[PDB]
């Protein structure tokens, strides 16, 4: 449902 | 879906580690970070760090460098955190989250605490102290170790007016207390026992509520 | 580190009210937030992520709103089943950090406690222990001080306390207040009291007794 929008900056 | 399951609870002696999993499923696993927050009644959420299963970068909390460590596996889609040199204040609840998704938890107790069976006592009344259409009778269940510790009245008959309390350390140690409330003719007429059973210890107790004098 | 200041802390709702929870983050967080709902002894459960996107199989009477430091998630009609603590998580930045919490509880009339006191067993006596144990039940609000005195003057240590939640039926709370010595100490002493100081008195209820009575 969510995209990467998970502020997937790595870390 | 939208999954993330984690391992069971831990027992762990201070001074020693664990390694905690979380199996994620439903999405692909290299794409998210996996992060890891701690729970304690006092102290509340805690965000140790995160892990990006993709480039294995991580994040900590500057509290947990060098205590907590975090990895990944892509085959099996799993986040692990390890947890070293533990020592009581170590003992939590620990969640894997994918900010969205969170998984159902892990309950890590640091103890040296060994398995104790519960000392069952029959609260009553204050001799005399029963003016009034009721009457509230209690149970103690003190001394045990590990939780859980069911219990119920009258072998289950009485759920009604019934307040069992949460169990609390108590030097090392965990106790527990329920009350039952019934109107005043019901009891002492009546048998009214407390049923109290610690499946570690493999303890089955009935303490009858005797009045006193 | 970013700090997130929630409010209310505490919020007294009806069932079909409409709830509004606040988050104020320190500093600018660009909508990434999230907010979630924890039960007693459960997991938390997302309601809405990134500000306002609604988790998917959350009910649309969820709706979360915000833009830069301020962010706030409402409730269109509460139902039983949203009783809990809801809790807004910022994660613009590391450390992840959350906001302290509000914790909704079904509103009713001002209650006492019932407080009843019991003098320590005979088969715990004969085991060298003494506990006095004292419940308070079946109180509103959930805010309630409980004091214990030896023969007239206070007792600090030996005490522990333990709360229920909030009752599904007639939303109360209820406490246990087991005041611990040893039977060499309790025996050193006559009149043991428990007084219960709550919002719906001025005066303690008092209870008490005295061994040499029983």
């Amino acid at each position: 449902d969510a995209t990467p929008e998970d502020l997937n900056a790595k870390l | 879906q939208d999954q993330l399951q984690q391992s069971g609870a831990e027992l762990v002696r201070p001074g020693a580690s664990v390694k905690l999993s979380c199996k994620a499923l439903g999405y692909i696993f290299t794409d998210y970070e996996i992060h890891w927050v701690k729970q304690t009644p006092v102290h509340g959420l805690e965000w140790i760090g995160g892990i990006h299963p993709g480039s294995s970068g991580t994040a900590y909390n500057q509290k947990f460098k060098g205590k907590a460590t975090l990895t990944a596996d892509k085959s099996s889609t799993t986040a692990f955190m390890e947890l070293s040199s533990l020592t009581s204040e170590d003992s939590a609840v620990y969640y894997c989250t994918r900010k969205d998704y969170w998984g159902q938890g892990t309950l890590v107790t640091v103890s040296a605490a060994k398995t104790t069976a519960p000392s069952v006592y029959p609260l009553v009344p204050v001799c005399g102290g029963t003016t009034g259409s009721s009457v509230t009778l209690g149970c103690l269940v003190k001394g045990y170790f590990p939780e859980p510790v069911t219990l119920t009245w009258n072998s289950g008959s009485l759920s009604s007016g019934v307040h069992t309390f949460p169990a609390l350390l108590q030097s090392g140690l965990y106790t527990l207390s329920s009350s039952v409330t019934v109107t005043s003719n019901t009891w002492p007429s009546q048998t009214i026992t407390c049923n109290v059973a610690h499946p570690a210890s493999s303890t089955k107790v009935d303490k009858k509520i005797e009045p006193r004098v | 580190d970013i700090k997130m200041t929630q409010s209310p802390s505490s919020m007294y709702t009806s069932l079909g009210e409409r709830v509004t929870i606040t988050c104020k983050a320190s500093q600018d967080i660009n909508s990434f937030l999230t907010w979630f709902l924890q039960k007693p002894g459960k997991s938390p459960k997302t309601l809405i992520y990134r500000a306002n996107r609604l988790m998917i199989g959350v009910p649309s009477r969820f709706s979360g709103s915000g833009s830069g430091q301020t962010y706030s998630l409402t409730i269109s009609s509460l139902e039983y089943e949203d009783m809990g603590i809801y809790y807004c998580l910022q994660y613009d930045d590391f450390p992840l950090t959350f906001g302290a919490g509000t914790k909704l509880d079904l509103k009713r009339a001002d209650a006492a406690p019932t407080v009843s006191i019991f003098p320590p067993s005979s088969e715990q006596l004969t085991s060298g222990g003494a506990s006095v144990v004292c419940f308070l039940n079946n109180f509103y609000p959930k805010e309630i001080n409980v004091k214990w005195k030896i023969d007239g003057s206070e007792r600090q240590n030996g005490v522990l306390d333990s709360w229920t939640e909030q009752d599904s039926k007639d939303s109360t709370y209820s406490m246990s207040s087991t005041l611990t010595l040893t039977k060499d100490e309790y025996e050193r002493h006559n009149s043991y009291t428990c007084e219960a100081t709550h919002k719906t008195s001025t005066s303690p209820i008092v209870k008490s007794f005295n061994r040499n009575e029983c």
